[PDB]
């Protein structure tokens, strides 16, 4: 019986491996966002750079 | 100010030079070299964009 009820408090419990992979995936996207930002603004700039140089 | 010969002497040849500069004065061909070692070292460090090209990145996702 004790085994049951135990099992039954784990079965409540699932949902977090469901949850840390929805995690995962969001802010994987969210950085890959603020990463692609950062190479627009990068590649700008060395194309600009590039005129002052010369 | 003007006493001094040397200032004025200085001043009025670099006049001259700004006159002549209607075009740059004496470049030599030794300029056009050393210009292009170091415009292919310039761009060698940066790469082979154009001059002015506005490029993107195409973006992707995982």
């Amino acid at each position: 019986i004790d085994m049951e009820k135990s099992q039954q408090a784990l079965v409540q419990k699932r949902h977090y491996l469901f949850d840390v992979q929805r995690n995962n995936i969001a802010m994987a996207l969210e950085v890959t966002y603020r990463e692609r930002l950062h190479r627009v603004y990068r590649e700008v700039k060395n194309r600009l750079d590039y005129h002052i140089s010369v | 100010d003007p006493v001094q010969k040397l200032f004025v002497d200085k001043i009025r040849e670099y006049r001259t030079k700004r006159q002549t500069s209607g075009g740059p004065v004496d470049a030599g061909p030794e300029y056009q070299q050393d210009l292009d070692r170091e415009l292919f070292k310039l761009k060698q460090m940066y790469g082979k964009a154009d001059m002015n090209t506005f490029p993107n990145f195409t973006f992707e996702d995982p």
